[PDB]
Order: structure tokens, then C-alpha cells, then sequence
């Protein structure tokens, strides 16, 4: 039952190799992206954001899911490197317009009914 | 048999990260797995044959301009259909939603006798047809 | 103050592990209530629950004691621990 | 066929297509799981997802088939099934003036083998399936989004994706660019419950549970 | 209409109006329904 | 008919008017609130009751297929006038 | 065993003898068409739409009334069966009015749907149609009787469920008219349910008239709180508004019926609502403010005062989540003065044992009982759906019913023992003739209403009634597990509050008058400002402005039962959860969130921020409040009686007069109902008639 | 012809509208008639398909002849009941004549 067709990785050790390789490519590419897209952020800010995205999923332990996340990341790399994206797409990771939303009970209580 | 060369994964299935759903609409949403009640205004029972999954209701407010009903809940009109409770629970679990299961209410079998309407010594005798 | 304010006993109706708690209720609970009239001792049965003894002291502090697989005498001593010693 | 309002029946095709289904099942037992022919005469072959290339190549190249054209390749999301995604191949044979549907299945994480080696038309169809349903086709020349926006996260055609999505776009003068924000609708989509409580088609009545 | 004239109803406009967009006579949308939830009016007296 | 509120705003045939403290009446500043002056409740009442000589009468609204679905109205109660559920026309049974 | 074998379209099904063709077809998943048959009503066999062919038989049989015979093969999809359905539908629609656009039954009509599936697509009726007079049977049911198909479901329901024989057939033939003949109102605690059973638009809801259509309404499955039966319901919402209340079938509670109050009191939730926090100004008048200010004023006094100076009173429509939340907040100031408005004797084992304050026999148990003794209660009005269960057993199982109270109309003939409480002592001693009945009864059932316990002699009645139950139950005649003693509650919050540890009644609040009082939905006027230390800081949290709000110094708006997911425990002890259908109106918030916020402002932050965390706390205080739709048995009845005998109080001479004697007292008992304008029309009707309440009905 | 509104709030137009452009709320009128309190058409959601005039059983809602109603603002294209009634009273003479010509094909 648990026997399942793999995507690329046969174990988490082989998958975590692809995660690290992907982080390398992203880390090289932020300096060019800031220059090419003419963004008003720093290279450190972009490299921090890459770290944040890689940290969000820091809990997964399924080799197949990690492969898909790596596949999706690599696609976003082809888009950004080849300038298929635009300045609006690259800057959507930073959520500049979204004013900070309350994250404490009292603040949520004063504004609305949401959990 | 299948000769693809397979791997063993003993982890539970969790696909939350690869579905594109914002975090707020996973952690804080409560799913309801139920068999819809029959509309008491009609006697048909074909809308009680399949399980459904719904989500908690959230705020709707009046549009200032026209008074329409405005919402910020993306999962407001999302209703899923399942053949079984097990299938529904599996789908919720792999998508990381918290769920509450309510068991099917089946009409109880009954005793129906047209003769009892004309009983000799019982209270089932009807006074009008 | 810091004395006892409430006692709650949770158990099952048909489980084997809670047999001890059922024995105390059937025999020694009546004696206890007369001894401590104004204290609220709440027995709340529910199917397939590990038996427990909850005690609420003043200002909301609460303690729990598991009564699983306890004999009736042990239950009496545990209640005597709560009633005697107070937080 | 003198009933004005009722679709005529063609039994000659039903006998012909049924026999060809037996023909395929006999030749490809290793993958064929079910063969059915419909009332309106269409043959469907249902296969294990590991026989996509063998079955498609046989149908394309066998001299008693010659299904050289891939009319369409799509997917259907059925959440209740543990393998929620049904992959459907519709093929056309100009030599014999016939059509055949091939069906297989997969789930969120299990890949299917790309059919590009068999039909070069499948390149874009497979990209659309990935973009819209999230099914991964292994050994594809270039698998990437084709219909969704750049950076779009999610697979819209899954039954669990909201119709209006999770984000919406507008132009913000402060940042002088188009920005994405969570979706708020002035008028919420009104879900109409239209199904009737009374059964309509007895012949499809499902056995009681 | 000089030959086959339109039927006469009382409610039909006697004076036609050209497009009124961009003018003081323009149409402004609004809701035609009354309030749904009435609200408790507190007493006008000082209790105690 | 159109009656005006103490603020001056016209009231609609649905009874809608913005109360004194509502900010939404600013949308009418420099523009207008469009209200139809022909109130259908007042115009139907003007139509005379029809005297007929049967316990049951039919109404199609006039025009045949250009009216409303045909219905039959009972006129056996002499404390009221039979009214059509579509067109609002009233009928009465004429004492034989 | 005794099962016989029949075939439905060739597939074998084993059915008990006496089963009908209809019921047999169900067991294979086929629903025979129907207009007159209802599983909870008597068989009539008059619509003729159930007709079905039996193979090797020349005549079609009415499935609703014909028992199956061994070997029969039932042809549900045969040409003869299909042609019979088409003919019947053709006769049904011949004189039917063309009213679907103006008929509120559109989209949920069985005549429409069964015409589409089992009827023809066109008419060959080239004649005129019948027209019928309209009949006023009250302000709740609209009659457009030209749409009636003469199914006699309303006649049977009133006779066989409501016990009222006011509906009948006048005339014969095509001119046969359902009605009252005279000008009469079908007013009853179950009147509205004729609307549901009527498969057409002949009977419809006046309050709901024209407001919506079936397809545009979202269905929310919640619970009713107007009473303690916990009737399961459906709340139909459109565009963030509540449009109607419909029954949801639960066999062991409400079957498929609800009371008129449950059905027609939803319109009071749109009037006299609390939408914004309010505080007193210098002049002494309540003025609108913000949650920040109002919660700060309340928290300052909570910090200042402590112990018995802080008190709370819980009302009838309070959820368990809020009840425990308030308890924790007041406990953290070392106050146990948590009180209700509904008295329950605290003598003996009081609330220590659940069995002492629950309807232990369950609602469904009445069907298995042989004798029922009712003490100091009008179950018709205190629990309309519970009385309907009694009448069912009265009708089908020949149950015997006795009453010790004022002679009321329960819709079934009963033995009136008397009104003085002293009869309860005689029934024990054996003097009274009814004593033998309880002793000869295999499964007797004794029911005491919470209304009678409100008397100053309540503790005496409970022990006397308890003593009766012990004697007969102890005698070997009663079975191993039959539970004889029962309490019938009229309030939805009581059982949960008792389970949670609340003190029943406001006696403790008058012994030690408090300087700060939380009124959590308490609109019953139990405690007023003449009973409290002058300068009391009263806090009212609720959804309506009725009696508690105008006297308070701070008002904290709260949600209603349609606006929150909350736990309510019925008289049985079964816990059921409501679900959100609309959200709280203005600046209103969920009840347990107001307390949780207040705790943080005051420093006494509670250990729960989510609903699933406050429900875990409910499990700690009572594990049964999270087991939804399960009845948990209570035992240890003998232990409770032993304690009750100790005190020995004295019964009073006052006769047992139920609070509600006529229908007029039924319609307005809580804040939501008092606000409702429909329940106001009902009261006006049963006091003066339809002389003034009658309204035009044209469509 | 009396001046009474043809609409009876059946809501068939609302149900068939492929674009969900119609919003309707109804209540009993002071004379007991089934009439609308809201009838709103969002003309920036409409596809001008005419399904709502096919569905109407009383010939109440019609797509008229006019095509020259372009506006300078979006809000002017969110039509309410009063706007739609004024258009009917504005265009009734032409609307009725066109129906007379085509009602035999319908
Ligand atoms: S009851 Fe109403 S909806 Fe049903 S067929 Fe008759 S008119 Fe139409
Ligand atoms: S009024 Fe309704 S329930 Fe009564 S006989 Fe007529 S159709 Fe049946
Ligand atoms: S014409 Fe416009 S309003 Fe009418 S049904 Fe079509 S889209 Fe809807
Ligand atoms: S416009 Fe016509 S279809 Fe729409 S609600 Fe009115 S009568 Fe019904
Ligand atoms: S359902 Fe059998 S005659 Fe009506
Ligand atoms: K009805
Ligand atoms: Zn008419």
C-alpha cells in the first residue's frame, strides 16, 4: 500500500540535495533580478525573502511533496531569469500594500468576528 | 506486477503546501461533513444519497452603494460531494482542514396498516377519511 | 483564602477501569455529602472516559488525579488527600 | 426510427466497437482494466497509468487501428475517489473513421508518463493539465504554466479551488504598479440549489448501501 | 408614426429625454429596500 | 404618490428614504434621486370593479398571449371583491 | 425468521409481514410517487399516484396501502405503471390554477417535480377550471385553497398529531372543499406543520410570503433554543439574512415537526437588537461607545471587587461556552456565586448527580412506557414536541396518562387525580387507587415539570415524586434499566448550567447581595435594582433589549443562536451544537469572546482563544458537553433519594397551577419571542379572534 | 394598461440569468400583492442574451430597442427598479409595437 511511484527523489536525503541546489540558484539570481527588473529593494532583502519561502515549508517530510515544491520553484526561476515575469510579479512576494493585519485576540475582537 | 521500481513512504499524506491555499484559509477553517437533510417541504429523498463537505459561515455585509451582499470568504460557496464519510474525511485530512463529522440520520422503518383506521377497540380509529 | 471550592469526579458507566469509582459513589458518597454539605461534589458519567478526580481551589487553581484501575479504598484516600490538604 | 423526438440507434457501430474493445483487451491484458461502449456508440478503454505509452503507441501504429490524431487530452477531478484525477485521451482514426477514448488515473503526487513521444500534440495539453489540475507529467520537454498568470499559486480546475480564487489585482498609485490583494467581492456569488429531490433516471439507480 | 400612431397609455412619458450622463440630472444608483435590523433605543430616563 | 421627507428627499414606492443622519445621501449632492412618479399601488385602485354574472370569472390581463397566465377567480364571498393575483384587477358578482 | 420474500423489478428483498409494496420498494432504493401518503400519518389511498403493477395481475394496486404478498414481483417502471402515473397527474393538474410564479411553493413543490418526472409534457384539457373560496385559519397559515389537491394530509395531521379535529371535508365530488365549514382558527402549538406536509401551495406561511424562493436560500442546520427539547432545525439564509425556520428530521427528538414558536419567532431577531456597546454618561443615560472603553469600565470594577461582591445570573438562551467562560472569570476573583434564573432544589444531592435533574427516560422512551404520571406541568406548552410524543404512544401503544395539576387540555384524555400536592404522599402510602396502576405497570414513567419546582415548596415535591419512583422501581416489577423519575425542563440553558456547576436560582444573590452583577442574557426580572446594594455596577450581555438592558450600567452586545456555534443541552442531557447561519449584526460579538477579551483587559487572561479550546475546557468540567447527539445515561438514583429524605420539608397547601394555562401564554416567553411581531399577532388572535387580524390574501 | 407593474417577483429571471446580473427582493405590498422591493440589474454583468425576457411569464422584463445609453461612470450602469421602470415608461410605445410583431414567433 505504502509502495508508491516516486517523482525524482527516492528518499528525503536525495530530495534535500535538490532543495539545497535550488537555494544556490536562487541566491545567485537575486543580484541580477534586482538589477534587471530595476527593483528598489536590496539584495539582502531579496535573499532574506528566498530564505523565508524555504523556511515556510521547513516541516515537510514526504520525499514526493518536496520534489513537487522543488519543481514549482524551478519553474519560478525560469520565469524570473527569462524575464517572463514583470516587476509586479516579483514584488508580490513582499506584500507591500497589504497593511499589517492584527494577530492578537483583542485586536481581532475589536475589528471583527473572525478567529 | 507493477515494475516501475517503487518507494515506501510511511508519512501521512499532507498536500497543504502544494495547493496554493493561503494559510488563513486552512488553519482557521472548520469543515462540516454531513448528509444533507431532506427539505421538509418536499417528500423526495434523492438529495440525501450523498455526503457533502461545507465550511463555516463568515461575515456578509451590505455594499454601501446598492445594498448587495458582500463577502471576503473565498470558500463561501464551496461544497464538495462524496460517496462516503471515509472518502470525505480523507480529503479533508490531506488538505489540512479541521472537520466535524455528523452521522447519517436514516428514517426509521414503521408499521403502516390501513385496517387500523377502522379498529374495533383501539384509539387508532380515524373519525374522517 | 486558598481552600477547596469544588470536587468533580469523572468516570464511565460500563468500563472495567472505573469500577473502583463506581463503588465509592454507591456506598461512601452519601456519607461524604453529609460530612461536607456545602461543598459541591459533582459526579459526571460519560462513556469511555478515563476516570479522573478534579479539584478546584480558590482563585481558579485546579488539580487532577487519575483514578484509572483504582480500588475503592484508593479513591477514598485520594478524596481524603484533597479534602484534608488544600492549596 | 420513426419516433420524431428520439435519437436513432445504430447497432452496427455498437457491435463493431464492442468487438474492437475485445481486440484491445486480448492484445494488451497487462494494462487494460475495463472496456465499455456507450448507448450512443463510443468506446472507452480504461487502463492502468503504467500503460499509457504502450497502449497509445499500439493504437497509433497497429494496422487494425491507426489512431494517428490526438484530438484532445484532458483531466477530470473526482475528489471522492482516492485517485481523484482521471486522465482522458481522445483519439481519431482517419483510416477507419473511428474514435476511441482512453482513460487512466492518478493522484496529486503520482506522476504520469508524457505521451509526447507518441503524439507531439500532447505537449501543450499536458502543460494545461499541470497548470489547471496540478498533475505532473514525467519526461516532458518543458512543463510550465500555460494558462494561468505568472506566479499564480494553485490549480484552478480542481473542485476544491474557489471559483473566484483567493487573490485579486488592482493598480496602486503609491507603488505605481499592479498589486495583488485578497479577494473581496461587492456581490457574493449566489449558490443556487437546483437539484430536485425526486429521481429522474431509474436505469442509473445506484445499488443501495 | 404619422400614419400608424403608437398606442396611448397614461404612464408613458410625454416629453422625451436625451442621455443625461455627465449632468445634474444623471442617475445615481441606490438601494430601494428599507432597513433590516432595527436597533434598541435606550430609555430616555436616568434609571436609579 | 411621491411624498417628501422632512429633509426634502423623495420617498419611493418601496418606502425607501435616507434618514437625516445617513451619509449615503451625499451621492445625491449635485445630482438627483431618480423616483418613478407613477405609483402602481395608486393606479390599480383607480380601476373600477367589474360586475359579472357568475360565481367564477377568468382573467388573462388583456391581450391574450400578451397578458398573464389565465386564472379563475371565485366570487362567492360577498364581503370582498375577487382580485387577480397577477394584474390586480377586481371583480364582483352581480346580484341575479 | 418471519420475513417473507418479494421481488422489486426482479431483485429479492426480505420484508416483515404487514409491509406495504411502497415500503418494500424503499429497501431497494426506489421511491414510489406519492401525494397523500406520509410515513407519520394514517394511510388514506386517495391520490392514486402510488399505483404500481404487480406481474401476472391485471389491476394496479395502491402501494401505500396494499401489503406485500409472498412471491409478488413489483414492476415500478412498467408501461402500465408509467401510464397510470401520467393519467393521475393529468387529473391532478386539470383544475389546478396557473399560479406557480405567484405561488411560494414554486421550486419546492411535489406536484411540479412529480409532473416533470412521472407526467406528460402537455395538456389535453380544453375546459374551464374550478375556483374555490379562501379560508382564514389564522395569522400563521395562508390559504389559497384553489391549489388544494384534496390529499387530506392536513385533516389527518390535525386529528392524529395535534389532536385537534377542526379540519375536514365539506361537500362531495369536484366541489369537495377542505376547511372548517365555519370561520375558525387552527391555532395550536403545532399548527405551522400543516404547511410542510401540504405538498402544494394551498397552505403556506404568511410571515414568509413572497420573501424568497427555494433555490436562492442557503441551508444551515442548527438547533432550536425556544424550549429545552432541542428540536433540530434548518435555518434558511439569503444574502446574510434569516428568511425561515424549517424542521430537520431527528427521530429521537422532534421527528419532523417543530412548534410554532420555533417556526415563527425568528422575526424577533430583527427587532430590539443590541448592536453597539453602551455606557452611562454623566446625565445617567446609556450612550454608544467602543469595545475598548466599555470593556475597560467593566474590568476596572472586576479588579476592585472580589469574592461575593461579584455575581452573575444566566438566562434562558445562554450557550455552554459562555457559561463556563463566565464561571472561570468569576472564579479567578474567587467568586462562586454563579446563578441561574430557573430554580431547582439544592437539597440532598442537588446538582451533584445528573439523574436528579434530567429526563432520564429520554423522549423516545415514552413510546415504550405503559403509564405516565405528569406533575405540575403543561407539556403542551412547556414542551410542545414532548406532548406530541405522549399522544403518539397514547394513540398507537394505548398509554395511560395521569396528571396532578390544574385541568388543562393536553389534546388527549387523561385521568385527573387532583391539584393539591398532598396527593403525592397518598400515591406513595398506597391509599390512592392510582398507586396500584404504577405498581402493576411494567414500565411506568413519572415526570415532574421544572415549572412546579419554582415554588417555595419545590424541594418537597421533588423528594415526594422521587419517593414514588423509588418504591415502584425498587419493586421487582420494573425492569433492569428502566428509569422512572424524570424532570422536564422548559429552558434551554438550564441543564448545561447545572452540569457545569452553576447554582440554580438567585437565592444566593439575595443572601449575599453583590456590588457587581453580570446579567448574561437574564431578562426574566428575577433580580432587580431594589434587591441589590445601591451603587451596583450591572453588566448586561445579550442580544436583545428587554428588561435587563435598561437597568444596566454597561451593555455588551452579544450574538443570538442563529449567529454563533454554541453547545446547548436538552432536557434529556443530549448535547447539540448550533452552527453559524448569519453573523452577529453590528458591533456585536460572540458571547464567550466578550468574556475572554474582558479577562485579558483585567489581567485574569483565560487559557483559551479558539472555540475548539473552550470546548476542551467544557470536557474538563463535564465530558458529556462535547459528545454531540449522544444521550449519556445517569445512574445512582438510590443514592440521591437517601440524601433527599434527610431534610424533610413540608408541602404547601397551594394547588399546582402551571404558569401557562392557555395558548395565549405560550407565544411570548422569552426575549426573542417578545420582540417578534408574528407572535404578537398570534396573541391578539387567540384573545379576540380573526375579527381584526384578518388580512388580504390574493396570491 | 392599468399602470400596474407586470412583475410578480417570481424570480425566474434571477434564476436563469447566466451572469447573475439580476438581484430581487420581494415583500407583500400594502394591498397584499406580490411585488418587488428590489429589482437591480448590473448592466456591466449582463450579456444581453434575452433569457430574462424569455423566462418572464408576464412580459414584464424586456430588452428594449435602445443601444445609446453609454455613460461617463460605472455607477450609472447599475440599474435599480426606479431606473428600469422609467425606461419602460420612456420606451413603452416602441417596446409594445415590437412585441406585437414578434410575439407570434415566441
Ligand atoms: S402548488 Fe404552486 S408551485 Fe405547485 S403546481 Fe400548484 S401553483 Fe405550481
Ligand atoms: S390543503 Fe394541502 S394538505 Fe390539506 S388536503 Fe389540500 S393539498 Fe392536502
Ligand atoms: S439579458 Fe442580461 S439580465 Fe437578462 S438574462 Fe441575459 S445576462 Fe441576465
Ligand atoms: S421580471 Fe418577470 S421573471 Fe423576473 S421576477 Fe418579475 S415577473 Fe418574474
Ligand atoms: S400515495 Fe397511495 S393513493 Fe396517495
Ligand atoms: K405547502
Ligand atoms: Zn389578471
Amino acid at each position: 500500500s505504502t509502495s508508491v511511484k516516486p517523482i525524482f527523489s527516492r528518499d528525503m536525503n536525495e530530495a534535500k540535495r535538490r532543495v539545497r541546489e535550488l537555494y544556490r540558484a536562487w541566491y545567485r539570481e537575486v543580484p541580477n533580478t534586482v538589477h534587471l527588473f530595476q527593483l528598489d529593494i536590496s539584495v539582502k532583502q531579496g535573499r532574506d525573502k528566498v530564505r523565508e519561502m524555504f523556511k515556510k515549508n521547513a516541516h515537510i517530510t514526504d520525499p514526493r511533496v518536496v520534489d513537487l515544491l522543488v519543481i514549482k520553484g524551478k519553474m519560478e526561476l525560469e520565469e524570473t531569469i527569462k524575464v517572463w515575469k514583470q516587476r509586479t510579479h516579483v514584488m508580490r512576494f513582499f506584500h507591500e500594500t497589504e497593511a499589517p493585519r492584527p494577530k492578537d485576540f483583542l485586536s481581532k475582537f475589536y475589528v471583527g468576528h473572525d478567529p | 506486477t507493477r515494475d516501475t521500481q517503487l518507494i515506501t513512504v510511511d508519512e501521512k499524506l499532507d498536500i497543504t503546501t502544494i495547493t496554493g491555499v493561503p494559510e488563513e484559509h486552512i488553519k482557521t477553517r472548520k469543515a462540516r461533513i454531513f448528509v444533507p437533510a431532506r427539505n421538509n417541504m418536499q417528500s423526495g429523498v434523492n438529495n440525501t444519497k450523498k455526503w457533502k463537505m461545507e465550511f463555516d459561515t463568515r461575515e456578509r455585509w451590505e455594499n454601501p452603494l446598492m445594498g448587495w451582499a458582500s463577502t471576503a470568504d473565498p470558500l463561501s460557496n464551496l461544497v464538495l460531494t462524496f460517496s462516503t464519510k471515509e472518502d470525505a474525511v480523507a480529503f479533508a485530512e490531506k488538505n489540512g482542514w479541521s472537520y466535524d463529522v455528523e452521522e447519517r440520520k436514516v428514517p426509521k422503518p414503521k408499521s403502516k396498516s390501513y385496517g387500523a383506521n377502522f379498529s374495533w377497540n383501539k384509539r387508532t380509529r380515524v373519525s374522517t377519511k | 483564602k486558598l481552600g477547596l471550592r469544588e470536587i468533580r469526579i469523572h468516570l464511565c458507566q460500563r468500563s472495567p477501569g472505573s469500577q473502583g469509582v463506581r463503588d465509592f459513589i454507591e456506598k461512601r458518597y452519601v456519607e461524604l455529602k453529609k460530612a461536607n454539605p456545602d461543598l459541591p461534589i459533582l459526579i459526571r458519567e460519560c462513556s469511555d472516559v478515563q476516570p479522573k478526580l478534579w479539584a478546584r481551589y480558590a482563585f481558579g487553581q485546579e488539580k487532577n488525579v487519575s483514578l484509572n484501575n483504582f480500588s475503592a479504598d484508593q479513591v477514598t484516600r485520594a478524596l481524603e488527600n484533597v479534602l484534608s490538604s488544600k492549596a | 426510427d420513426t419516433r420524431p423526438t428520439v435519437r436513432p440507434r445504430n447497432d452496427v457501430a455498437h457491435k463493431q466497437l464492442s468487438a474492437f474493445g475485445e481486440y484491445v483487451a486480448e492484445i494488451l491484458p497487462k494494462y487494460v482494466q475495463q472496456v465499455q461502449v456507450s448507448c450512443f456508440n463510443e468506446l472507452e478503454i480504461c487502463i492502468h497509468p503504467d500503460g499509457v505509452i504502450p497502449v497509445l503507441t499500439f493504437l497509433r501504429d497497429h494496422s487494425n487501428a491507426q489512431f494517428k490524431s490526438l484530438a484532445d487530452l484532458t483531466a477530470v477531478d473526482i475528489p471522492t475517489r482516492q485517485n481523484r484525477f482521471e486522465i482522458v485521451y481522445n483519439l481519431l482514426s482517419l483510416r477507419f473513421n473511428s474514435r476511441i477514448r482512453v482513460k487512466t488515473y492518478t493522484d496529486e503526487l503520482t506522476p504520469i508518463e508524457s505521451s509526447v513521444p507518441v503524439y507531439k500534440a500532447a505537449n501543450w495539453y499536458e502543460r494545461e493539465i499541470w497548470d489547471m489540475f496540478g498533475v505532473f507529467f514525467a519526461n516532458h520537454p518543458d512543463l510550465r504554466r500555460i494558462l494561468t498568470d505568472y506566479g499564480f499559486e494553485g490549480h484552478p480546475f480542481r473542485k476544491d479551488f474557489p471559483l473566484s480564487g483567493y487573490v485579486e489585482l488592482r493598480y496602486d498609485d503609491e507603488v505605481k504598479r499592479v498589486v495583488a490583494e485578497p479577494v473581496e467581492l461587492a456581490q457574493e456569488f449566489r449558490k443556487f440549489d437546483l437539484n430536485s429531490p425526486w429521481e429522474a433516471f431509474p436505469a442509473y439507480r445506484q445499488p443501495p448501501e | 408614426p404619422t400614419v400608424k400612431p403608437p398606442t396611448a397609455r397614461k404612464f408613458i412619458w410625454t416629453n422625451h429625454k436625451f442621455n443625461l450622463s455627465g449632468t445634474p440630472q444623471q442617475y445615481v444608483p441606490y438601494s430601494t429596500t428599507r432597513k433590516k435590523i432595527q436597533e434598541w433605543v435606550p430609555p430616555s430616563t436616568p434609571y436609579k | 404618490g411621491v411624498r417628501t421627507s422632512p429633509t426634502g428627499e423623495k420617498v419611493t414606492h418601496t418606502g425607501q428614504v435616507y434618514d437625516d443622519g445617513d451619509y449615503r445621501k451625499v451621492r445625491f449632492v449635485g445630482r438627483q434621486k431618480e423616483v418613478n412618479e407613477n405609483f402602481a399601488i395608486d393606479l390599480i385602485a383607480e380601476q373600477p370593479v367589474s360586475q359579472v354574472g357568475s360565481r367564477v370569472i377568468s382573467c388573462d390581463g388583456g391581450g391574450g398571449a400578451l397578458g398573464h397566465p389565465r386564472v379563475y377567480i371565485n366570487l362567492d364571498k360577498e364581503t370582498k371583491t375577487g382580485t387577480c393575483g397577477y394584474c390586480g384587477l377586481q371583480f364582483r358578482q352581480q346580484h341575479h | 425468521s418471519n420475513l417473507i420474500e418479494v421481488f422489486v423489478d426482479g431483485q429479492s428483498v426480505m420484508v416483515e409481514p404487514g409491509t406495504t409494496v411502497l415500503q418494500a420498494c424503499e429497501k431497494v432504493g426506489m421511491q414510489i410517487p406519492r401525494f397523500c401518503y406520509h410515513e407519520r400519518l394514517s394511510v388514506a389511498g386517495n391520490c392514486r399516484m402510488c399505483l404500481v403493477e404487480i406481474e401476472k395481475a391485471p389491476k394496479v394496486v395502491a402501494a401505500c396501502a396494499m401489503p406485500v404478498m409472498k412471491g409478488w414481483n413489483i414492476l415500478t417502471n412498467s408501461e402500465k405503471t408509467k401510464k397510470a402515473r401520467e393519467g393521475v397527474m393529468e387529473f391532478l393538474l386539470a383544475n389546478h390554477p396557473l399560479d406557480c410564479p405567484i405561488c411560494d411553493q414554486g421550486g419546492e413543490c411535489d406536484l411540479q417535480d412529480q409532473s416533470m418526472m412521472f407526467g406528460s409534457d402537455r395538456s389535453r384539457f380544453l375546459e374551464g377550471k374550478r375556483a374555490v373560496e379562501d379560508k382564514n385559519i389564522g395569522p400563521l397559515v395562508k390559504t389559497i385553497m384553489t391549489r388544494c389537491i384534496q390529499c387530506t394530509r392536513c385533516i389527518r395531521f390535525a386529528s392524529e398529531i395535534a389532536g385537534v379535529d377542526d379540519l375536514g371535508t365539506t361537500g362531495r365530488g369536484n366541489d369537495m372543499q377542505v376547511g372548517t365549514y365555519i370561520e375558525k382558527m387552527f391555532m395550536s402549538e403545532l399548527s405551522g406543520n400543516i404547511i410542510d406536509i401540504c405538498p402544494v401551495g394551498a397552505l403556506t406561511s404568511k410571515p414568509y410570503a413572497f420573501t424568497a424562493r427555494p433555490w436562492e436560500t442557503r441551508k444551515t442546520e442548527s438547533i432550536d433554543v425556544m424550549d429545552a427539547v432541542g428540536s433540530n432545525i434548518v435555518v434558511s439564509t439569503r444574502t446574510g439574512e434569516v428568511m425561515r425556520i424549517l424542521p430537520r428530521m431527528h427521530e429521537d427528538i422532534n421527528e419532523e415537526w417543530i412548534s410554532d414558536k420555533t417556526r415563527f419567532a425568528y422575526d424577533g431577531l430583527k427587532r430590539q437588537r443590541l448592536t453597539e456597546p453602551m455606557v452611562r454618561n454623566e446625565k445617567g443615560l446609556l450612550t454608544h461607545t467602543t469595545w475598548e472603553d466599555a470593556l475597560s469600565r467593566v474590568a476596572g470594577m472586576l479588579q476592585s471587587f472580589q469574592g461575593n461582591d461579584v455575581a452573575a445570573i444566566a438566562g434562558g438562551l445562554v450557550d455552554a461556552e459562555a457559561l463556563i467562560a463566565l464561571k472561570d472569570l468569576l472564579n479567578r476573583v474567587d467568586s462562586d456565586t454563579l446563578c441561574t434564573e430557573e430554580v431547582f432544589p439544592t437539597a440532598g444531592a442537588g446538582t451533584d448527580l445528573r439523574s436528579n435533574y434530567l429526563l432520564n427516560t429520554t423522549i423516545a422512551g415514552v413510546e415504550e412506557a405503559d403509564v405516565v404520571l405528569l406533575v405540575g406541568t403543561n407539556p403542551r406548552f412547556e414542551a410542545p414536541l414532548f406532548n406530541a410524543r405522549i399522544r403518539k404512544s397514547w394513540l398507537h401503544n394505548d398509554l395511560k396518562v395521569a396528571l396532578i395539576g390544574s385541568p388543562v387540555d393536553l389534546t388527549y384524555r387523561y385521568d385527573h387525580l387532583g391539584d393539591s400536592p398532598k396527593i403525592l404522599q397518598d400515591i406513595a402510602s398506597g391509599s390512592h387507587p392510582f398507586s396500584q396502576v404504577l405498581q402493576e405497570a411494567k414500565k411506568p414513567m413519572v415526570i415532574l415539570g421544572s415549572s412546579a419546582l419554582q415554588r417555595n415548596d419545590g424541594a418537597a415535591i421533588l423528594a415526594a415524586v422521587s419517593n414514588i419512583a423509588q418504591k415502584i422501581r425498587t419493586s421487582s416489577g420494573v425492569t433492569g434499566d428502566w428509569k422512572v423519575m424524570n424532570i422536564l425542563h422548559r429552558i434551554a440553558s438550564q441543564v448545561a448550567a447545572l452540569d457545569l456547576g452553576y447554582k440554580p436560582g438567585v437565592e444566593a444573590i439575595q443572601k449575599n447581595p453583590p456590588k457587581m452583577l453580570f446579567l448574561l442574557g437574564a431578562d426574566g426580572g428575577c433580580i432587580t435594582r431594589q434587591d441589590l446594594p445601591k451603587d451596583c455596577f450591572i453588566v448586561y450581555q445579550g442580544h436583545h433589549g428587554d428588561v435587563g438592558a435598561p437597568i444596566a450600567d454597561v451593555i455588551l452586545p452579544g450574538a443570538a443562536y442563529t449567529e454563533k456555534s454554541a453547545t446547548y443541552v436538552n432536557t434529556e442531557g443530549r448535547a447539540q451544537q448550533t452552527k453559524v447561519a448569519v453573523t452577529p449584526p453590528g458591533l456585536a460579538r460572540e458571547d464567550w469572546k466578550i468574556i475572554r477579551a474582558l479577562s485579558e483587559i483585567a489581567g485574569m487572561t483565560l487559557p483559551y482563544d479558539t472555540l475548539d479550546q473552550v470546548r476542551n475546557r467544557l470536557e474538563e468540567v463535564s465530558p458529556n458537553l462535547v459528545r454531540y447527539d449522544d444521550v449519556e445515561g445517569a445512574n445512582y438514583f438510590q443514592q440521591a433519594s437517601e440524601l433527599s429524605k434527610l431534610v424533610n420539608q413540608q408541602l404547601l397547601a397551594d394547588p399546582l397551577v402551571p404558569p401557562q394555562l392557555t395558548i395565549k401564554d405560550f407565544y411570548m416567553t422569552d426575549s426573542i419571542s417578545r420582540a417578534s411581531q408574528t407572535m404578537a399577532k398570534c396573541v391578539k388572535a387567540v384573545t379576540e379572534g380573526a375579527h381584526a387580524v384578518e388580512e388580504p390574501s390574493i396570491c | 394598461p392599468s399602470g400596474e407593474e407586470r412583475c410578480i417577483a417570481c424570480k425566474l429571471c434571477e434564476a436563469v440569468c447566466p451572469a447573475q446580473a439580476i438581484t430581487i427582493e420581494a415583500e407583500p405590498r400594502a394591498d397584499g400583492s406580490r411585488r418587488t422591493t428590489r429589482y437591480d440589474i448590473d448592466m456591466t454583468k449582463c450579456i444581453y442574451c434575452g433569457f430574462c425576457q424569455e423566462a418572464c411569464p408576464v412580459d414584464a422584463i424586456v430588452e428594449g430597442p435602445n443601444f445609446e445609453f453609454s455613460t461617463e461612470t460605472h455607477e450609472e450602469l447599475l440599474y435599480n427598479k426606479e431606473k428600469l421602470l422609467n425606461n419602460g415608461d420612456k420606451w413603452e410605445a416602441e417596446i409594445a409595437a415590437n412585441i406585437q410583431a414578434d410575439y407570434l414567433y415566441r
